[PDB]
């Protein structure tokens, strides 16, 4: 017995199969995530990303940042995170523009790992991505405001 | 010194004389046996021909595999004959694999 | 199947035809020259033994008549250092006051006024202090007169005659035969149980005898002419007896197994001697009586020609599992047929050895009065950590030549060279990403410090003032080692050295010998940065071994050789592509790792470690301990380090130090001199070289053996050379002008 | 020293070692031990004259294997009690 | 012997002795008349 | 035959011509597959005599004195051990009619004349009954093996002129050969150890067996 396994028996793909990329676990997994839930909705889905975002994106600036002991201005420096929220989401939008076209299908593989048709997921349009990109946005500047909301006393402020 | 040359080829077998300070080819060149020939340098494989006996001095030849010169091939526009030698001609291919 | 001796009969006759026929070992260079490029060549394949041949019984058969050539060199050089030390030194004066005499075993000629390098050491001599440690050793061996210096050069002189003539004899007249070699099984217990076993029994021998009551008579204060001679310590035996009461029983107690009664002179101490600063000699007599065993035990383990032991064949092939398929089956054909693999392990063990070794001895001072002389464990250090550098590097070199020339699928099959092989591209995915995420969080702390300290805002840096960040593991296994005597080590009185802690402070002659190293701040960081030009190291050379035989980009390349200059300037350009040139790359980062060790085990010595003790007993260092506060920026290593330690250096012309001055610079322009061959190439330089050539012309002077402009490859080469011989020189003249002139 | 201190414990160790070393239940001259759990056999050429193979090879080995063992519990034994 | 004769003309072994020689000279030179600036004699 | 010890690699070569062949072996040294310089069997046959022989010798010498220093009128001061005569001056040294470096110098002048051309038959088997040597060379002929010349000089009394007789003798000359080795061996350690002298320790040990051999592992000096 073995454990790693070339991809779906094919030999001579550039990759392999091992407990880390193809295990039960992990497959459930990082399929119920919001990029692997194909057949849903874009905006749902960045919508999800965005408010995870914010939220996690609130810390760093907060606990970090020049005017971390200054109070008066230590709790208010969520400001730097919806200030970076913007600037990727701009950066989203202009990957965006430049990738797709409207008048063209989604790149996105049509296979599935058994060897049955899908409908390529939506996501990889424009007209998706432009919608992923405004809940992405949507969720991150309220995920901001949002764990800027909780400033009650907790474990470590 | 001038040893007697042997030459097997399609055209039957003779022979010439010919000092040992010389190069083969020129020597066939001498008298008038034809033989193939591109380079007259020793960079490729058109001279190339095997020995029947004695064995002929190959100091300055070069592009030859690190054992062509130990299990019988020979460049003849750049080998000495220190000997009275047999050899062969048109022996490109059986060289050339 | 059984083991013997299996040799041949005159193989090659000596003679001297070949002398002059130069090139005779290879076909291409004995036909003569051309061009001045033969010259090069002649010497680049000197001792590429498996090339000039295919017969790996010949290539063995050099190989070990070479060894005996460098083994001879070795013992003329030892023969050498001995008799220095006995006819040109002030040994005997030194020891007799060691804290002052600064030790000096070199003179010069009057001859151009270089007279001036003949200095005052010390005790009526004049000439230059060295650095090797050897009147430690000669101290710690129990030497006390210069007429034993002279029979250990003559003794060494004897046995250097004696290697090369066992060199010509294996190769000339007596010549084993390949199935000699390919034993492997009897070769490591002979190594193991005979040359490391029986060499450590009978130096802890020599040491009982006559190191232990030399050094206790010396350290009593006794002069060193009448102490009595070591031999007579052996014939009468009362004079052991009035030091160790229990060499009275003699050997009574080892074989009634009372080896309690021998803990007169076998103890278990630890911590340093606090008359010498030096380890206790009963502990190292002890060690090496323990060590002995541990390797005669160890050398009766594999199968010779009795049945019992272990073949290695066996435990390799029962080691698989699952993840890795057959493993080990296929490697004692592999590590029995090539030379390349075996020294490439080889080299990579004894590289790692020595950067231990430079650890071990400056943190448990092995000889009496070495901790106190500053300059000779500075040098000690350096020199070793060097050492241990190259030999790793040369270790990938000759793992990339054995991917090039000896592997082979086809008839030696191993499977986890395979496997390695056939997931190399995610093994440098992940190697690469981790250097540059440790780059980033090491030198970018660095970059932060400086940017924060020049705008005026310190309290945003990160240092023990600011923004902590203390290495909590170090500390707590430093605390741990510092309650372990006693706790976890009930036989133990001191802890294995005084770096680790528990308030202890070891000086002599008013110097600091040991106390407790810091850990803080300032550590993490350099650590951190060692961990990155690691690292560093490891991607360039693994990345040159795993790709040595083919590439996405060039997927032959195991036929252009191991060492080429290119696939030609397309596919983009293909410069540097081969396993030669990962060395050649490797080797600069090699360098710039070490000489970051070595500032940081200079600066932080002098800082927290060395100095000078009062008698009411207020440390002052060498540097005022500004290493917690000073290192932790940039502009600190420019301003208190280099500029400020390179005051002794640009100040010794006129002084007997002046040589270091002249090196320095000289150092300097080695290494401005390299970049030349560095950073152009060779089309231009032929270019130049036609015209030079006809203007020879011109006046009937024109050399025959034609000009040529050195290789691609050549050209790489002398500018690697020059590069590391003026870098490491420079350094070498900083360090010993430095350490030499404060003290 | 022979009488009833060191003497018997050295003794009954190597005994019974080499006891052991004759008879099968140990690896040997001519038993090959697999990994630990049971015994092959083999001829390893060397001439012995005693009846169960028992070699002059073989007795040195389980002798200072006894040797060892005994040196161990004797100094054990001997430093707690 | 004879071949000890060239193998002593290769030029290595040649350019070491004729320095070797050469540098004898120099300084022996310099032994003697030490701390040379000018010509001092006509 | 009697065998000590023997093993299929071993018996293989030691087929029995040679004397005292009892097939022990157990290092294999005289296995003739990759025999080189001073491992080849035949000098090591030849070695094994010339030890034997000069231990015979040396056996007997370095204990004769002591002997005869209990037994008559033989004066004590010429009654010394064999390590307190000049052997180790650090143990005892004599005043002889030389200096005992002169004397290493004579006594290796007169060897080499006599070694360097038992050598050379050895080497050229019949060189040296062939140049002048004030005669002396009729009788330096030789007999095809080295380690048994005979002629008028090494055989005056014509011992053994048959078959039966040269191998009788020989077997037991290379035994007590072996005897006297081992013996040497034993004056070397017994010497060093209880550091009296091998006929003394002979005479302490016939009184009592008390203190044999492990009374001794104290190791006085
Ligand atoms: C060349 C122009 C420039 C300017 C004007 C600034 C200005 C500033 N920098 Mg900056 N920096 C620059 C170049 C510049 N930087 C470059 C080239 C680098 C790379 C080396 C850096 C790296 C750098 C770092 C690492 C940091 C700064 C920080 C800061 C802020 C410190 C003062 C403060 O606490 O404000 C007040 C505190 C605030 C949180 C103000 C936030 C600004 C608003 C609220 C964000 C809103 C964004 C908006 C939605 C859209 C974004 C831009 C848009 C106009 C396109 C300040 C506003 C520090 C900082 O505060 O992090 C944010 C800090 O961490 N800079
Ligand atoms: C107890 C036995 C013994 C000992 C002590 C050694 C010792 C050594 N071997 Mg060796 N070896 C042995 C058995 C032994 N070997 C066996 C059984 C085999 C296979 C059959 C080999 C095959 C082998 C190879 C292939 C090589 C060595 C090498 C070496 C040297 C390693 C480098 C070093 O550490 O230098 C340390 C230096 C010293 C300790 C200085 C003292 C030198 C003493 C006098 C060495 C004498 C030991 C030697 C066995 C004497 C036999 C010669 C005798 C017949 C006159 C070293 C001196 C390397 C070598 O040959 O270098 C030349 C190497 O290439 N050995
Ligand atoms: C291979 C190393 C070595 C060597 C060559 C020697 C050699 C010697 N030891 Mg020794 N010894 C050694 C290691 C060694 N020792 C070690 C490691 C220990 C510690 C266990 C001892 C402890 C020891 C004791 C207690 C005595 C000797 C003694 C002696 C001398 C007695 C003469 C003899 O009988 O033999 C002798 C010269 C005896 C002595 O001192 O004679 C003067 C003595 O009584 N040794
Ligand atoms: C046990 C150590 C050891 C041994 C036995 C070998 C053996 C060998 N190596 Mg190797 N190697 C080693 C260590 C070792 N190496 C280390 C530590 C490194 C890292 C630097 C390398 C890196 C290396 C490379 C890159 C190559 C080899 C190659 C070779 C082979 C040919 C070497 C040769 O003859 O070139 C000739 C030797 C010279 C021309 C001498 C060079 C002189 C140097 C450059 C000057 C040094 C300056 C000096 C120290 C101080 C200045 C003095 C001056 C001012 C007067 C040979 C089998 C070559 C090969 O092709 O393998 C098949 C190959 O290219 N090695
Ligand atoms: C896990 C950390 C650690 C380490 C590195 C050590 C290390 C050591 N201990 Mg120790 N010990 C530890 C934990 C540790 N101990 C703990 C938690 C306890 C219980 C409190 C002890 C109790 C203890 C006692 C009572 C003694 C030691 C002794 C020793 C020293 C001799 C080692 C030895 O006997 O060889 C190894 C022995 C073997 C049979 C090999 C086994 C291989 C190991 C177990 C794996 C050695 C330096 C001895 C000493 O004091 O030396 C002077 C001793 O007397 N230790
Ligand atoms: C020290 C290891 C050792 C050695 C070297 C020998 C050697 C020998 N044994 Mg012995 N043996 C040993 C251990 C050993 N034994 C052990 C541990 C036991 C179990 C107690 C025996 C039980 C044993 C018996 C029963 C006999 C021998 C016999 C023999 C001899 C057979 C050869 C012969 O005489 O004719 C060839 C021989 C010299 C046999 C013998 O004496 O010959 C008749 C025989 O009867 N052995
Ligand atoms: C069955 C009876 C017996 C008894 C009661 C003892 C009792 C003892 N033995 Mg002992 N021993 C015995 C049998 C016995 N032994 C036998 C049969 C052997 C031979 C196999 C040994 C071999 C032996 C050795 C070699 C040592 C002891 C030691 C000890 C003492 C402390 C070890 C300890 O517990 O610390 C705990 C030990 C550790 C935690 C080891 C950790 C250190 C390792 C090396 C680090 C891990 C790194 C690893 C290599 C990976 C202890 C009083 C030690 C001693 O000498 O006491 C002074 C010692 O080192 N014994
Ligand atoms: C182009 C560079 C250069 C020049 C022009 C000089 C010139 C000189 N050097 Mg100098 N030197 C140089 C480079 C140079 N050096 C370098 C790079 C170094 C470092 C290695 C030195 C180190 C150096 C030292 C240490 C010394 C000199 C000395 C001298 C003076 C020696 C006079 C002499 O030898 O007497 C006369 C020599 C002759 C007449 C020889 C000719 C006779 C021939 C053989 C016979 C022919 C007969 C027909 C001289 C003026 C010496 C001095 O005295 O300084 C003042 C001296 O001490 N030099
Ligand atoms: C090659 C073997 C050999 C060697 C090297 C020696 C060497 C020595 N013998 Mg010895 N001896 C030997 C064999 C040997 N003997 C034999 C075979 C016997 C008869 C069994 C003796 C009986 C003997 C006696 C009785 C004496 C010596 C003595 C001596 C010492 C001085 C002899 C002398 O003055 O020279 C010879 C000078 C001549 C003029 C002749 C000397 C170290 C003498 C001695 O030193 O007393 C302790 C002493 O009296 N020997
Ligand atoms: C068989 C085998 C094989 C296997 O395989 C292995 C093994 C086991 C190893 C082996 C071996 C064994 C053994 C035992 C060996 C040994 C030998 C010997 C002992 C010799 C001696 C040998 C010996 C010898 C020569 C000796 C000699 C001696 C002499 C002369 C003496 C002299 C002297 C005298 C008189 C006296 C004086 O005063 C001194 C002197 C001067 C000193
Ligand atoms: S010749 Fe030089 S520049 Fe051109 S591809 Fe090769 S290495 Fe590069
Ligand atoms: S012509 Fe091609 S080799 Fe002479
Ligand atoms: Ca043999």
């Amino acid at each position: 017995y073995q454990v790693v396994q070339p991809i779906n028996g094919d030999p001579f793909i550039g990759s392999l199969e091992t407990p880390v990329t193809s295990s039960p676990l992990v497959a459930w997994y990082l399929s119920n995530l919001p990029g692997y839930r194909t057949a849903v909705n874009p905006l749902l889905r960045g919508i999800e990303v965005g408010l995870a975002h914010g939220f996690l994106l609130v810390g760093p600036f907060v606990k970090a940042g020049p005017l971390r002991n200054t109070e008066i201005a230590g709790q208010a420096g969520s400001l730097a995170a919806g200030g970076l929220v913007v600037i990727l989401s701009i950066c989203l939008t202009i990957y965006g523009i430049s990738s797709f076209n409207e008048g063209d299908p989604s790149t996105a593989p049509s296979l599935t790992l058994t060897g049955r048709k899908k409908q390529p997921d939506q996501l990889q349009t424009a007209d998706g991505w432009a919608k992923f990109t405004g809940g992405f946005f949507f969720g991150g500047i309220s995920g901001v405001i949002w764990a800027f909301f909780l400033l009650y006393v907790l474990d470590l402020p | 010194a001038s040893y007697k040359v042997k030459l097997v080829t399609p055209d039957g077998t003779q022979e010439f004389e010919c000092p040992s300070d010389v190069y083969i080819l020129d020597h066939a060149e001498e008298v008038g046996i034809d033989l193939p020939y591109s380079c007259r340098a020793g960079s490729c494989s058109s001279c190339a021909g095997k020995v029947v006996g004695g064995e002929v001095d190959q100091s300055d030849g070069s592009f030859l595999d690190d054992e062509q010169i130990e299990a019988g091939f020979v460049l003849t526009c750049v080998a000495y004959p220190t000997s009275d030698v047999v050899i062969e001609t048109h022996k490109e291919e059986d060289l050339t694999a | 199947p059984e083991v013997k001796i299996l040799v041949d009969r005159d193989p090659i006759k000596t003679s001297f035809e070949q002398w002059a026929k130069p090139g005779h070992f290879s076909r291409t260079i004995a036909k003569g020259p051309d061009t001045t490029t033969w010259i090069w060549n002649l010497h680049a394949d000197a001792h590429d033994f498996d090339s000039h041949t295919s017969d790996l019984e010949e290539i063995s058969r050099k190989v070990f008549s070479a060894h005996f050539g460098q083994l001879s060199i070795i013992f003329l050089w030892l023969s050498g250092m001995y008799f220095h030390g006995a006819r040109f030194s002030n040994y005997e004066a030194w020891l007799n006051d060691p804290t002052h005499i600064r030790p000096s075993a070199q003179v010069v000629w009057p001859i151009v006024g270089q007279e001036i390098l003949n200095g005052d050491v010390g005790g009526g001599f004049r000439g230059i202090q060295i650095t090797s440690g050897f009147f430690q050793i000669w101290r710690a061996s129990g030497i006390t007169s210069e007429l034993q210096l002279y029979c250990t050069a003559i003794g060494a002189l004897v046995f250097a005659a004696l290697m090369l003539f066992a060199g010509w004899f294996h190769y000339h007249k007596a010549a084993p035969k390949l199935v000699w070699f390919q034993d492997v099984e009897s070769m490591l217990n002979h190594h193991l149980a005979g040359l490391l076993g029986l060499g450590s029994l009978s130096w802890a021998g020599h040491q009982v005898h006559v190191s232990l009551p030399i050094n206790q008579f010396l350290n009593a204060g006794v002069d060193p002419k009448e102490i009595p001679l070591p031999h007579e310590f052996i014939l009468n035996r009362d004079l052991l007896a009035q030091l160790y009461p229990s060499f009275a029983e003699g050997a009574t107690p080892f074989f009634t197994l009372n080896w309690s009664k021998y803990a007169d002179f076998l103890t278990f101490r630890g911590g340093l001697d606090p008359l010498t600063g030096g380890l206790w000699l009963t502990d190292i007599a002890h060690h090496h009586l323990a060590i002995a065993i541990l390797f005669l035990i160890a050398g009766h383990m594999y199968r010779t020609n009795w049945g019992i032991g272990h073949g290695i064949k066996d435990i390799l092939e029962a080691h698989k599992g699952p993840f890795t398929g057959q493993g080990h089956k296929g490697l004692y054909e592999i590590l029995t047929t090539s030379w390349h693999a075996q020294l490439s392990i080889n080299l990579a063990m004894l590289g790692s050895l020595t950067i231990i070794v430079a650890h071990h001895m400056y943190a448990m001072p092995p000889y009496p009065y070495l901790a106190t002389d500053y300059g000779t464990q500075l040098s000690l250090f350096t020199h070793h950590m060097w050492i241990g550098g190259f030999l790793i590097v040369g270790a990938a070199a000759h793992a990339a030549i054995f991917m090039v020339r000896d592997y082979d699928p086809t008839t030696r099959y191993n499977d986890l060279l395979d496997r390695v092989l056939r997931h190399r591209d995610a093994i440098i995915s992940h190697l690469n990403w981790v250097c540059i995420f440790l780059g980033f969080h090491s030198f970018g702390l660095y970059i932060h410090n400086d940017t924060m300290s020049a705008l005026g805002r310190p309290q945003d840096m990160f240092s023990d003032t600011a923004i902590q960040l203390q290495p909590v593991f170090a500390q707590w296994i430093q605390n741990t080692h510092a309650l372990a005597p006693g706790t976890t080590a009930p036989g133990a009185t001191t802890s294995t050295s005084l770096t680790w802690g528990g308030g202890d402070l070891v000086s002599v002659g008013g110097k600091v010998a040991l106390l407790p190293i810091p850990l803080g701040t300032a550590d993490f960081l350099v650590h951190h940065i060692h961990a990155f030009t690691i690292h560093v190291t490891v991607l360039i050379l693994l990345k040159g071994v795993l790709f040595a035989r083919s590439s996405r980009l060039i997927p032959d390349k195991a036929n252009l050789g191991f060492r080429f200059p290119c696939d030609g300037p397309g596919r983009g350009g293909t410069c540097q592509v081969s396993a030669w040139d990962h060395v050649f790359l490797g080797l600069f980062w090699m360098y710039n790792a070490i000489s970051v060790v070595i500032f940081h085990f200079s600066w932080k010595m002098q800082s927290d470690v060395w100095g000078s003790i009062n008698d009411q007993g207020v440390v002052t260092h060498i540097t005022g301990g500004n290493f917690a506060q000073s290192s932790i920026t940039i502009n600190g290593w420019l301003r208190d380090f280099l500029w400020a330690q390179a005051s002794q250096v640009i100040q010794s012309y006129g002084s007997s130090l002046s040589a270091y001055g002249l090196f320095f610079l000289g150092a300097h322009f080695v290494w401005a001199f390299s970049l030349m061959f560095l950073f152009s190439g060779r089309g231009y330089w032929q270019e130049l070289i036609e015209s030079i050539v006809w203007a020879h012309n011109k006046l009937k002077v024109a050399p025959a053996t034609q000009p040529r402009a050195l290789s691609i490859v050549q050209g790489r080469a002398v500018g690697v050379t020059h590069y590391l011989l003026g870098g490491i020189a420079t350094t070498w003249a900083f360090f010993l002008a430095r350490i030499i002139a404060v003290g | 020293f022979i009488g009833s201190p060191t003497n018997l414990i050295m003794v009954t160790s190597t005994s019974l070692m080499l006891f052991a070393g004759r008879f099968g239940l140990a690896p040997s001259a001519n038993r090959k031990a697999t990994a630990g759990l049971k015994l092959e056999a083999r001829d390893s050429g060397l001439q012995t004259g005693d009846p169960a193979g028992f070699t002059l090879a073989d007795t040195l080995a389980c002798g200072v294997v006894g040797h060892i063992i005994g040196v161990g519990v004797v100094l054990g034994l001997k430093n707690i009690g | 012997m004879r071949d000890l004769k060239t193998y002593l003309s290769v030029a290595p072994v040649a350019s070491t002795l004729w320095f070797a020689a050469l540098a004898g000279l120099l300084i022996e030179i310099n032994r003697f008349f030490p701390d040379a600036l000018t010509f001092p004699f006509f | 035959r009697p065998l000590w010890f023997a093993s299929k690699q071993s018996l293989s070569y030691l087929d029995g011509s040679l004397p005292g062949d009892y097939g022990f072996d157990p290092l294999g040294l005289s296995d003739p597959e990759g025999t080189g310089g001073f491992i080849e069997p035949r000098w090591l046959a030849y070695g094994e005599v010339i030890n034997g022989r000069f231990a015979m010798l040396g056996a007997v010498g370095a204990i004769a004195p002591e002997y005869l220093g209990k037994v008559g009128l033989i004066p004590q001061e010429t009654a010394l051990a064999w390590f307190q005569t000049g052997v180790i001056p650090p143990a005892g040294t004599y005043n002889y009619w030389a200096d005992n470096y002169t004397l290493f110098v004579l006594e290796m002048a007169l060897m080499g004349f006599a070694e360097h051309r038992r050598f050379q038959d050895w080497a050229k088997p019949g060189s040296m009954g062939k140049q002048y040597f004030l005669g002396l060379e009729k009788g330096f002929g030789g007999s095809g093996n080295p380690a048994y010349p005979g002629g008028p000089f090494f055989n005056p009394l014509g011992f053994g002129k048959d078959e039966k007789s040269l191998k009788e003798l020989k077997l037991k000359e290379v035994k007590n050969g072996r005897l006297a080795m081992l013996a040497i061996l034993g004056y070397f350690i017994q010497g060093l150890v209880t550091g009296v002298g091998p006929y003394q320790n002979l005479l302490d040990h016939v009184a009592d067996p008390v203190n044999n051999n492990v009374l001794t592992s104290l190791k006085f000096h």
